RNA sequence: CCUCGA
């Protein structure tokens, strides 16, 4: 699971859906159908496109690259909004890590 | 957004003296002065600034 | 042969068989005795199957297969072509790498329970301890403002705008004059929370379920030990920093080996984690034990150890009969 | 040994058999990387 | 005090017991091999203990003085 | 010339020593290291490894 | 666990720079998949926590492990073998643990204070026992100053000389020392018959003590007493209260004027430059000088202004690790930076 | 300066959180008292959890089931979030079908006699038109955190998909001390919050007899 | 079936007055469960005598020194606390040490009331000069732990610090020995050195029977399912 | 060799 940081920068987003791990709608619309496997959005135009999500995906180096979806059917999606969310992002920024509850101290020299 | 020295027609790496590998004054706004490489590559190996652009 | 999907593979588990023919004369007296006996009469292979290498394990998540009997692009010579994916879920460990965004890296020493972490006046244990001593010394000094804001968008605050908006607040936007917990918020490079605002925002923290400030205006915390239950006799500054995992993995590091696969030239063991390699006693080395006067430690390693082909198997038969180990030969590099 | 003195290491004079080259030059190197100009 | 393990028994007095810490090597890996050999030619001279390696055994001998050494 | 041609500039160092008929008497570390020898320091000087250990006859008696 | 008992292995850290690069230890069986390297070598080895990796090698000979347990055992190596002092000593956590153990508060909690009129002085201890328990409640500090009947540790010389003979002092006889309860079980750490130290625990005094250790014990008794250091300084480091926040970088409050008097002077340069009275060099060099002060200036005013207690001054005037200048820039200023020419 | 038996003394505050008031006890012990009881309540309550699950047209976690929304290792996470009591001691099985187009939580779930789930509210998935869900459930008692069973150590064959269990039903403890300076004495105060699976009273009652049984050694 | 192997409790003798205490093997962290708290509670929850008060006649103006002695006021305070002293009354109890000419004062030269006894008499105590006597009045009480000596009144009375505790000296520490399987448990290491009142193995007695009373008070809130073990 | 780790 990927959480984005309590304490961030404007930058998380912008990055996370040029990067192009996130699934971004192309054109406006409302979700027809969606499953873990793909996403259906029914343009305003009449027409439909469909966006199959990367489950489980062998990355280059060996991480995992497993898109899910974040919207629900009948939901209305603008254009370039995000769809799903990708390997290291949450709700369409990028999440690298997670929010840490942090003492500074030293510990039994654990910590040394 | 990476921009590597080394390669053909480029310069090649027994070549790298220390001043290729300096942060120049004119990569201001254009080449990042904090990312690059710890190891060997270090000023040879830097990434394109936020709002830059390539020109043709 | 092929492994079946959904199946737990652990070292040494076979994925594929495969068979390799081998010559006659490559029949070991057993394998020609029981041939011969129960007259097989197929012919003579070695096991020349795909296995799970060391220290790796998982689920077989996915097998793809391509066959030369079927239409399907191979390179020359090559008759069947197969991948096995296995995926493993990889539990924090220790030696494990975690870091900041602020270069403050660090390697995981202990993971201690629950229990035993320092823990905050309503019981909450923290996370994450990170040392004292690394911090000044290597001037991000940005990961304690982190500390301080991210503690400050987890309680969530309301700043006091009754008499009016206090000095500090003047350039602060009205949508941070309060936040709800586990508020979500920026600090543009160059353009962030400056350290008036940031102290600013310590003071009007919101309380947690009990009414209790746990993080004075300093950013610090009254912490039990756990271990003992005595308090720590000092305020600790504690609040949330994000913490990535990077891709240092004790699972992808730590290797072993006792005796491998040799290159064919010089015969000293291969090299690498992936080949089943041996590490490299190397020049510097060598001085270091010269320098002990560790003769024969130097010696085994350099001959029995790696190099004398009838000395390595004269060794390993040594320990496995309880014996003495034997003298050393010639490394087969001087030959070379 | 005599000429030598005690084993830096071992703190007792400087047994028989020591590599006191090697251990010279380890000794002149390992802090090389600390000068600077 | 009582030392454990490795460092049992303590360097200095199988120090006293020889010249330079190479003899003493020498000394104790001739006794070990001595007494491995045995097990398969004189030894060992102090109670073994549960399942104790030769060179533990060896290096016990050499502080109690149970052997002696030439050169 | 075995030192020598381990150190560096090994070409030169090996012609000279062909046109030379120099003979390496095998003498120092780095010869030995290098034909898998014991080294001539430590506990692989003659004195050290020319040990014989043997118990006294006290301890033998009992 | 029975064939690892008693063999010892090699560890090694690349770059091997030195023979310590390589020492030989006893392998105690661990849960999980990393090496666990003592703390006190790390300086040997130049190896901190931070990712690095190290290498096993198993000796398999009698020879080899004989060399491993004698030559290159690593309690047998505790001095550099470069400049015959020991390096295996407490650093940077255990230095601010046996620094804070040491120190001597004035006014701290169940401190003597001698009798005066009707009221007694409630400072003096039978034992370090009784003293353990008065700080069990909250009544006495660990560096609070007391006066404790002493019995099993030797007094210092001149204590010992007039007490006592010069030389003689038996481990039962008893003696009056006004010290912290902190610096009774710091010399509990040490040797016996070592004389009682009664000071601050710098790391300069623990190398001090250290060095005389090494140079007058044999070398498993300076081993065996680092390990019990360490042990402390990691007990009482925790429990010191050093901790970095946004509130302890103080900030010198003249920082404002003593900026504003050094650019009146840089301005003073710079007109003297426009009339070609002054060189180009030569108005770098006059900058370059006015500013160099200016950082000092800045510095003097910073070291004036923190408390002598402030975690980051503890850890860098303990000796425990970092310096001054780290701190001016950090909290007072950078300063002046190079050139891509330098 | 003569002694005076101690109490305990409950004060509810909510369903699932009490504090409970031990005096007096002798000055300087009751932090120490307070931490020896948060010990053994974190780490010691026994429990019942989840241990492996089984689902249809599923032979391994890193795959999808049709029409459902979310992924089986999401499902499996939103399975963490279950609390759950047992009192068979022996492995029993829970059963959860259900078609869409709908939510699917916890009070979906069909348990066995003695097995009970208490958060039925908790979303466990999201099913439209194509999608059904058909999942078994195998719950067992234990304490305190166990990591999957593999397929290997258990005879588990390959459809089984084993769980990461929770055992303990303690959600989060803590105390305070008032110390009070001729005869001094400290008054503990033990704040104690469970997970619905029990009360604090009875994980209080075995953390107690817990450390009682292990005290009685000295004695 | 969620229920422990029975670990054990072994014994080290040190000397007659300490002993090292082994609990192994411990289920993984009960070493710290049960390590400070049986610490805490061998020094503060076991009751013992002690010297509460003294009058010391001769001196009351000066309270530095006494005249004919060689040790001074708070050598003879320090010496006084070292007196162990074991008493059934459970109100104050006075003693009388008095003793004159040049001589040794020991713990024997006290006169002991009825009930009370002085278990180290060979306890030096002071030293009296030539011309020299010494008349000194002892309060003592029973009481638990260590209270110091914090308690207008009339001249003469110095309240002393009153070691009740007859236990002396206790620190543990827990150390990793573990079944085959786990290999993650806690062994338990008391060092425990008391007075000549009790036995180290008395002391850890009464110790854990006071502990299973507290936490017997929390069983009682209800009476199930906990971890037992084969053997006690 | 390239990219990376200390
Ligand atoms: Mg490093």
């Amino acid at each position: 699971r990927s959480e984005a940081p309590l304490v961030g920068t404007g930058m998380e987003l912008r990055a996370a859906i040029d990067a192009g791990d996130v699934v971004v709608a192309e054109e406006s619309g409302v979700i027809e159908e969606v499953s873990a496997d793909y996403i259906t959005v029914m343009h305003d135009n009449g027409t439909r496109r469909t966006y199959r999500m990367r489950k489980f995906a062998r990355s280059n180096h060996g991480t995992c690259a497993n898109q899910c979806p974040i919207v629900d059917a009948g939901d209305r999606v603008e254009a370039g909004q995000v769809i799903a969310d990708g390997p290291c992002t949450d709700d369409g920024e990028m999440a690298l890590g997670k929010n840490l509850l942090v003492a500074i101290m030293p510990w039994e020299g654990h910590n040394y | 957004r990476r921009l590597s020295a080394l390669g053909p027609g480029g310069l090649s790496r027994e070549r790298a003296g220390l001043e290729v590998r300096d942060v120049h004054p004119s990569h201001y706004g254009r080449m990042c002065p904090i990312e690059t490489p710890e190891g060997p590559n270090i000023g040879l190996i830097g990434s394109l600034s936020v709002y830059a652009r390539v020109n043709p | 042969g092929i492994v079946r999907i959904g199946a737990e593979v652990r070292d040494g588990d076979i994925l594929v068989g495969k068979v390799t023919p081998k010559g006659e004369t490559e029949l070991t007296p057993e394998e020609r005795l029981l041939r011969a006996i129960f007259g097989e009469k197929a012919r003579e292979v070695r096991d020349t199957s795909l296995k799970v290498p060391h220290g790796e394990s998982g689920k077989v998540i996915g097998i793809r297969v391509f066959s030369r009997e079927d239409e399907d692009e191979l390179p020359a010579g090559v008759n069947e072509l197969v991948r096995v994916y296995v995926a493993q879920k990889r539990k924090i460990s220790d030696g494990d790498k975690l870091a900041g965004r602020h270069g403050n890296k660090g390697v995981i020493g202990k993971i201690l329970p629950v229990e035993d972490m320092p823990f905050l006046a309503d019981g909450t244990p923290v996370d994450i301890i990170l040392n004292t001593h690394g911090v000044p010394r290597r001037m991000n000094i940005g990961q304690i403002l982190e500390t301080h804001l991210g503690w400050c968008a987890h309680s969530g605050w309301k700043v006091d705008a009754a008499k009016g908006v206090p000095d500090w607040a003047a350039r602060l936007p009205d949508e941070l004059l309060e936040a709800q917990p586990n508020a979500i918020v920026s600090t543009p490079v160059f353009d962030g929370a400056q350290e008036a605002e940031l102290q600013g925002l310590l003071s009007c923290t919101l309380p947690n379920r009990d009414g209790d400030v746990l993080v004075d205006a300093d950013g610090k915390a009254m912490l039990f030990d756990g271990r003992s239950g005595e308090p720590f006799p000092y305020p600790v500054t504690v609040g949330y920093m994000y913490i990535m995992k990077l891709h240092h993995l004790v699972d992808d590091k730590i290797h072993a080996r006792s005796t491998g696969p040799y290159s064919m030239i010089t015969q000293q063991p291969l090299g690498g984690k992936a080949q089943f390699g041996g590490q490299r006693f190397g020049e510097m080395e060598c001085w270091a034990m010269q320098a002990y006067g560790a003769a024969y430690t130097l010696q085994e390693l350099l001959t029995i150890k790696s190099d004398d082909t009838v000395g390595r198997v004269k060794v390993y038969e040594a320990i496995v009969k309880g014996e003495n180990i034997p003298e050393p030969g010639i490394p087969e590099s001087f030959k070379v | 040994a005599t000429c030598y003195g005690r084993s830096m290491a071992t703190g007792k004079l400087v047994d028989i058999g020591e590599a006191v080259g090697i251990v010279a030059a380890q000794s002149i190197g390992e802090p090389g990387t600390q000068l600077t100009m | 005090d009582t030392p454990l393990g490795i460092t049992n028994p303590p360097i200095d007095e199988l120090l006293d017991r020889v010249s330079s810490k190479y003899a003493l090597v020498i000394y104790a890996a001739k006794r070990a091999r001595q007494i491995n050999d045995y097990y398969n030619y004189v030894g060992p001279l102090v109670e073994p203990g549960l399942q104790e390696k030769p060179l533990s055994i060896a290096l016990r001998e050499i502080h109690a003085d149970l052997l002696e050494h030439t050169e | 010339w075995l030192s020598a041609a381990s150190f560096q500039e090994t070409t030169r160092v090996l012609t000279d020593a062909a046109i030379n008929c120099r003979s390496d008497k095998l003498n120092g570390l780095k010869e030995n290291v290098i034909i898998g020898k014991l080294i001539p320091a430590g506990t692989g000087i003659n004195r050290y490894r020319n040990i014989a250990v043997q118990p006294t006859e006290e301890a033998r008696a009992a | 666990e029975e064939v690892i008992a008693e063999h010892p292995v090699l560890l090694n850290r690349a770059p091997t720079l030195h023979r310590l690069g390589i020492q030989a230890f006893e392998p105690m069986l661990v849960e999980g998949k990393a090496i666990q390297l003592h703390p006190l070598v790390c300086e040997a080895f130049n190896a901190d926590f931070d990712g690095d990796q190290m290498a096993v090698h198993l000796p398999l000979s009698a020879e080899a492990q004989a060399e491993a347990r004698i030559l290159m055992l690593s309690s047998n190596n505790i001095l550099s073998p470069a400049s015959g002092r020991p390096l295996a000593m407490p650093r940077l956590d255990m230095v601010t643990g046996l620094y804070y153990l040491t120190t001597e508060v004035p006014g701290d909690t169940g401190e003597y204070q001698p009798a005066s009129g009707d009221h007694p002085e409630t400072g003096v201890y039978s034992s370090p026992a009784e003293a353990i328990m008065a700080a069990d409640r909250g009544v006495l500090s660990v560096r609070a100053k007391i006066k404790v009947r002493l019995t099993q540790l030797r007094p210092p010389v001149e204590i010992e000389a007039e007490l006592f003979g010069h030389s003689g002092w038996q481990p039962g006889d008893a003696w009056m020392a006004e010290t912290t309860l902190g610096r009774v079980m710091f010399n509990e750490l040490l040797p016996l018959g070592y004389p009682f130290v009664n000071k601050q625990m710098h790391k300069k005094v623990q190398a001090a003590i250290i060095n005389d250790l090494a140079e007058r014990y044999p070398m498993i008794v300076v081993a065996q007493t680092v390990d019990k250091l360490k042990d402390a300084g990691f007990y009482w480091a925790t429990r010191s209260g050093v901790t970095v926040s946004m509130a302890d970088v103080l900030v010198p409050p003249r920082k404002k004027e003593i900026l504003d008097h050094y650019e009146e002077r840089a301005d003073k340069v710079e007109k003297q430059f426009q009339r070609g009275a002054l060189n180009h060099d030569e108005r770098n060099e006059a900058l370059v000088e006015i500013w160099k002060e200016a950082t000092d200036e800045v510095g003097q005013a910073l070291r004036e202004h923190y408390p002598d207690d402030n975690p980051i001054i503890t850890i860098v005037d303990s000796g425990a690790t970092g310096n001054f200048t780290q701190t001016r820039t950090l909290a007072g200023m950078k300063g002046l930076v190079t050139n891509p020419k330098g | 300066l003569i002694s005076q038996r101690p109490t305990l003394s409950e004060d509810v505050l909510t369903d699932n959180r009490s504090q409970f008031v031990i005096e007096p006890l002798e000055p300087g012990f009751g932090y120490t008292l307070g931490n020896s009881l948060r010990r053994t309540l974190l780490s010691s309550i026994p429990g019942a959890a989840v241990t492996s699950i089984r689902i249809d047209g599923v032979l391994h976690e890193f795959t999808t089931v049709p029409g459902v929304k979310e992924d089986v290792t999401e499902i499996i996470l939103n399975l963490k979030s279950l609390v759950v009591s047992s009192e068979e001691d022996e492995p029993v099985t829970m059963y959860l079908r259900k078609q869409g187009p709908g939510e699917v939580t916890a009070g979906d779930i069909v348990p066995p006699a003695g097995v009970t789930v208490h958060n039925p509210g908790m979303h466990i998935a999201t099913l439209n038109d194509k999608g059904k869900l058909e999942v078994e459930l195998v719950v067992e008692r234990g304490r305190g955190y166990v990591p999957a069973v593999q397929n290997r150590a258990s005879g588990a064959e390959i459809g089984r998909i084993p769980v990461d269990s929770i055992y303990s039903p303690v959600l989060k403890v803590t105390y305070k001390v008032d110390a009070t300076r001729r005869t001094d004495f400290d008054k503990l105060i033990l704040d104690v919050e469970t997970k619905n699976s029990i009360s604090p009273r009875d994980a209080l009652a075995s953390a107690g007899k817990t450390l009682v049984e292990l005290f009685g050694l000295a004695r």
